[PDB]
């Protein structure tokens, strides 16, 4: 099977550089050399992420959208930004600037089809082809723009195969960025509509889950970032190992989804314990079901404990019991029956592979789809609102060759996704 | 004279390998000796890989090791029609090719884990499949059905309705092994709360052992395959007894091992000790295949027996006068050099259709309904050729089973 | 057949007047109204009646939701070659012109918020796609109003057009003018047009007014074919010559599932007959108090046109 991930806009971007730091690393893979595998295991399934042409260069298949060139400058003239071929840089060194309409209408739709181009050429690589990875944040014109327009076209290109969609929902107490809302509502309409997989990470979930879950008292982004990617390499290429019990993207997805939106989750790492003390080894399995199971270590923003669950996912990843684990799943849906949603006897979905994250004895992602996430869309939804009654910064989208009803529509589908959701918290 | 195996599903094929494992260490074919006699399907390679990469690796013909890289998906749709189909020709052919060779069969004896994708869906084509190509033949399938608190995936409902309607009208025997109540006996009668599935697989690879192998094996009371299905269905429904072993003795706590019949026969019909969660809870029994092996007398059988027909406690059914068939094997049982079953010098492999199951299918139809209720996981079938026919229909397929494990008993 | 209802807020006079709000909307296609009644002794009480539409909307919804649920769907119906009516029914100040003309308490305004630009807005998208460019399909549009058995275009000055039906009992409004659109604004000038020239009263106070049946329909003609390609007509009705047209186009409606005339239903009669042809009604509900015996009458009324399905 295989997949090609997306680094849409600068974030999707410069997580990019930290979803393949590691990635590469969980499979031996340095800078522009081959394959130095501790094992022989983190090999037989890299194709998922690769391409053959030399014998020792291996190349990231993903690609790297971004109207903006310092940035992928910044990712390209780093650390392991030397391996990806320049075929699959493809910048528009236009004005990237910060208008979900300057990237998905006017400046945007033209450097698509010289992406589309490449996807194809990635798709059309060998093999078979499972799906698609979407990083990018929907507060910015090459993030939720251009990036949901790149799925737009993915999405109509193969139905078939499936695609994830890493988003980096606006963060609630403070915007890093002013139109937010706009730039975002407008995004998780299109992924409401293409993607079938969602998985919302908010900056601030993640300081407070690296501050507090991370004595980390200097948490730059690069960490945030790192976070974030151990999640989505416990997700996908994880499950691209070996497992008493294995799944993949779509059991994932066949087991995650009820209900057609596309539904989003809420993506959680197990062992997430600080350097040297912590190190308590508290790891035999009740303690991972503890962590990803809390509140607090849900990267998303909202709290579960705010609203029923529809599915999970808990795909771990090291040498354990298909009895300690089969088993607690269960106390754990019974502790808390209150929430868990009861139209469906079995919510959970335990996943297990075998090798665990390189350096760990036992880890397992969690992927939540819980009916929390409504509380979220509710936010982004009503910032909208608030704003777009006096039109704020809309003269920078219409400008631009947008429409009234185009805003119209998204805050309204989006705003209806959110009553959807709550269909099911009840 | 023969009987070939196929075991469908991740599962079916770990209880497989067990299964198969405890044969040749007592059969004295080791790693490489002869040649099977069986097939593995899966549509998820990573763990038929497992029998091509572990154990008992080059004792199969990768012929007999069938895989479809393709995706296994836990529901019964897309195992069954959409995806399962591509495979099945390709499968059937092996049960046709490894049928061929051999000289006048008997049936074969298929491994699969009711819940699942491949397990559920194929199958039920496969034996499907079968009934047709062989009706004349015996259609005993082993399952391994949803665990009654402790069950896996969160449809396994939808999976299970699904294939013992299709496989209903198919079947011979079905042979039923719960997970669950398995654990209970490795709690309860062996002391571990470390049992690796690879434990569950060597218990069930006991059980079985002593369906087949012994079984078709020489001994002063022989019992055909056919045997079974005529000595235990009363009825046309692919009725499915119970699976329970005797001396489930820990091979290091206790030892009392030497336990006379008269013991080793009364430990099977205490509920805890079934391989089931179908505890006795009014379930009459309607007929028992005594299956024993090791030294034993025939009279103390005949006397043992007679002890028991006369607990009433122990309520058969109606129009049963005598429902003991009482199968005895010389070779004693044989167990993992170190695992952890005691290893005695007899036991009591007695597997029953009892009015039991009234409720464990009660009980897994009701799970049904409740999601079906709410169609909760369907589009995943739907969208995988299956209809809102398929299920509703298959509903109403296991309510009358629901009826018919009620009138063939409660009733005289 | 679909058939909607639609309950409008309570508008500012009516708060003001502090009129009391007797209809609920609890689920997606359940409107209950609490009608207040008196016993003969005068005791108060409830009855509070239940109603089940395809989709029942709530004051909080919004034209553009309520077209995708009405409207939308039969769009398509006539790239497939169909003919394609949607209705809005309803009192008085119900909401009706609203919907389909354009956001405006006085039922005139904003074009572009309305049905009727928001069904042209479609077609053009549609046009475009892959499975219809083949098609090379012309959109053209009309407009007119149905007043005492009389059709006057709306587009060419309120010209009395004449209209005569065949032996064979086709009916063509002779007259009438089609007007070619290649842009959704052009289609909202068209609908400017026609509403500044809508019948009404004298200049009211406030509000527009029904006494006319408003009808803007969207043709789409590649050189004919069934007569044109397809054709989808929208209809603003009076309030509910006006009974005798109600009633008829019930029958109309009614018999489309199977398959006492007015001039409405004679020049629509081509949408009813034909087997590839669907239609929409929305019924519009005035929550006040003072309105519960009109919203019974439209809701009953509602209930008989869907019982058809």
């Amino acid at each position: 099977r295989e997949i090609v991930h997306i680094q849409a806009g600068q974030c999707g971007n410069q997580i990019g550089a930290k979803f393949w730091e590691v990635i590469s690393d969980e499979h031996g893979i340095d800078p522009t050399g081959s394959y130095h595998g501790d094992s022989d295991l983190q090999l037989e399934r890299i194709n998922v992420y690769y391409n053959e042409a030399a014998g020792n260069k291996y190349v990231p298949r993903a690609i790297l959208v971004d109207l903006e060139p310092g940035t992928m400058d910044s990712v390209r003239s780093g650390p392991f930004g030397q391996i990806f071929r320049p075929d699959n840089f493809v910048f528009g060194q236009s004005g990237a600037g910060n208008n979900w309409a300057k990237g998905h209408y006017t400046e945007g739709a033209e450097l698509v089809d010289s992406v589309l181009d490449v996807v194809r050429k990635e798709s059309e690589s060998c093999d078979c082809l499972q799906g698609f990875q979407l990083t990018h944040s929907l507060g910015g014109g090459t993030g939720s723009g251009m990036g949901t327009l790149l799925i737009s076209k993915i999405r109509e290109e193969y139905p078939d195969r499936i695609m994830n969609t890493f988003s980096v929902v606006p963060s609630p107490k403070v915007s890093d960025t002013v139109v937010e809302p706009y730039n975002a509502t407008l995004s998780v309409h299109q992924l409401v509509e293409n993607t079938d997989e969602t998985y919302c990470i908010d900056n601030e979930a993640l300081y407070d889950i690296c501050f507090r879950t991370l004595k980390l008292t200097t948490p730059t982004y690069g960490d945030l970032n790192h976070l974030v990617s151990a999640t989505m390499s416990g997700v996908t290429t994880c499950l691209r190992f070996p497992g008493q019990l294995n799944a993949d993207l779509r059991k994932l997805a066949v087991n995650m989804v009820p209900f057609p939106r596309l539904h989003f989750f809420m993506p959680g790492f197990a062992p997430l314990t600080s350097r040297g003390s912590q190190q308590y080894r508290a790891l035999t399995v009740p303690e991972l079901t503890q962590q990803m199971f809390d509140a607090k270590n849900m990267m998303a923003a909202c709290d579960p404990r705010h609203g029923r669950y529809l599915t999970v996912a808990a795909v771990f990843r090291g040498r354990m019991s298909m009895k300690e684990v089969d088993e607690q799943m269960l106390n754990v849906q019974n502790k808390n029956s209150s929430y868990f949603v009861e139209w469906i006897p079995n919510n959970v979905k335990t996943a297990v592979c075998d090798i665990p994250p390189r350096g760990l004895k036992m880890s397992a992602t969690f992927i939540g789809n819980s009916t929390a996430i409504q509380e979220l869309f509710k936010r982004i939804s009503e910032q909208f609102t608030a704003m777009f009654r006096r039109k704020a910064f809309l003269h920078w989208y219409t400008g631009e060759g947008m429409d009234e009803m185009e805003f119209t529509e998204a805050e309204s589908n989006m705003n209806d996704l959110v009553s959807e959701y709550q269909q099911y918290q009840d | 004279r023969e009987c070939i195996s196929i075991h469908v599903g991740q599962a079916g094929v770990q209880i497989g390998n067990a299964c198969w494992e405890l044969y040749c260490l007592e059969h004295g074919i080791q790693p490489d000796g002869h040649v099977p006699r069986a097939v593995f399907v899966d549509l998820e390679p990573t763990v038929i890989d497992e029998v091509r990469t572990g154990t008992y690796r080059q004792l199969f013909h990768p012929e007999q090791l069938i895989t479809g890289k393709e995706d296994a998906a836990n529901n019964y749709a897309r195992g069954h029609y959409t995806i399962g189909k591509e495979i099945i020709d390709l499968v059937l052919d092996r049960i046709r090719k490894l049928a061929d060779q051999c000289t006048g069969l008997q049936g074969f004896s298929v491994f699969h884990s009711f819940g699942g994708g491949t397990g559920s869906g194929f199958t039920s084509l496969l034996m499907e499949r079968l009934s047709v190509d062989y009706g004349k033949k015996s259609k005993l399938e082993f399952s391994i059905y949803p665990a009654p608190q402790v069950s896996t995936a969160v449809v396994e409902p939808y999976n299970s309705i699904l294939t013992t309607h299709t496989t209903l009208e198919h079947s011979d025997c079905a042979f039923m092994v719960d997970n669950e109540a398995i654990y209970d006996i490795c709690r309860r009668n062996l002391d571990i709360e470390r049992p690796t599935y690879t434990n569950l697989n060597r218990l069930i690879g006991q059980i079985v052992s002593s369906i087949t192998a012994s079984l078709r094996f020489d001994g002063a009371l022989n019992v055909d395959l056919t045997e079974f299905q005529t000595n235990l269905v009363p009825y046309p429904r692919g009725h499915f007894p119970l699976a329970t072993y005797a001396p489930v003795i820990s091979a290091e706590k206790a030892y009392h091992e030497q336990l006379s019949v008269a013991e080793i026969t009364n430990a099977c019909f205490e509920p805890a000790n079934q391989m089931v969660k179908c505890d006795p809870r009014h379930g009459k029994y309607m007929a028992c295949c005594l299956l024993y092996r090791g030294d034993v007398v025939p009279k103390d059988v005949n006397a043992a027996i007679a002890t028991i027909k006369t607990k009433r406690t122990i309520q058969f059914v109606d129009w049963c006068p005598t429902g003991f068939k009482v199968g005895i094997n010389y070779e004693p049982p044989t167990v993992v050099p170190g695992g952890d079953l005691a290893k005695v010098q007899r036991a009591v492999c007695m597997l029953s259709n009892t009015t039991a199951i009234a409720e464990a299918w009660a009980r897994l139809d009701h799970k049904f309904d409740l999601m079906y209720a709410k169609r909760a996981f369907v589009h995943w079938y739907v969208g995988e050729g299956m209809e809102e026919g398929e299920f509703s229909e298959a509903r109403e397929d296991m309510a009358a089973l629901e009826k018919d494990y009620e009138e063939v008993g409660v009733d005289s | 057949i679909t058939v909607c209802v639609r309950k409008r807020p309570i508008s500012r006079k009516e708060v003001n007047r502090k009129e009391i709000d007797v209809i609920s909307v609890p689920r997606k296609d359940m409107l209950i109204v609490h009608e207040p009644r008196s016993k003969v002794d005068l005791t108060k009480f409830l009855e509070n009646h239940k109603f089940r539409f395809d989709y029942a909307f709530n004051d909080t919804c919004d034209n553009a939701m309520v077209y995708k649920y009405t409207a939308k769907p039969l769009v398509k119906t006539i790239f497939e070659g169909g003919m394609a009516t949607c209705f809005a029914y309803g009192q008085t100040g119900s909401g009706k012109t609203h919907t389909m003309g354009g956001e405006f308490n006085g039922k005139v305004q904003d074009c572009k918020n309305g049905i009727y630009a928001m069904a042209a807005k479609d077609v053009f998208v549609t046009l475009n796609m892959p499975r219809y460019r083949a098609m090379n399909l012309v959109v053209s549009a009309s407009f007119f109003e149905i007043y005492s058995g009389k059709v006057f275009d709306l587009l060419s000055d309120k010209q009395k057009l004449r209209v005569l039906e065949d032996g064979k009992q086709q009916v063509q409004v002779v007259g009438l003018t089609e007007k070619v659109v290649d842009g959704v604004e052009e289609v909202l000038k068209l609908i400017q047009h026609g509403n500044a020239a809508r019948t009404s009263g004298q200049t009211s106070a406030n509000s527009n007014s029904s006494r006319s049946h408003a009808v803007f329909q969207i043709v789409l003609r590649p050189q004919g074919s069934t007569k044109i390609h397809g054709k989808f007509s929208f209809i603003d009705l009076a309030g509910n010559e006006i009974n005798k047209s109600l009633l008829a186009l019930k029958e109309c409606i009614r018999a489309l599932g199977k398959q006492r005339v007015s001039k409405l239903t004679q020049v629509l009669r081509d949408s009813f007959i034909g087997e590839k042809s669907k239609t929409c009604m929305i019924a519009m509900i005035s929550p006040g108090l003072s309105s519960c015996e009109h919203t019974l009458n439209t809701l009953r009324y509602a209930d008989r046109v869907k019982e058809l399905v």
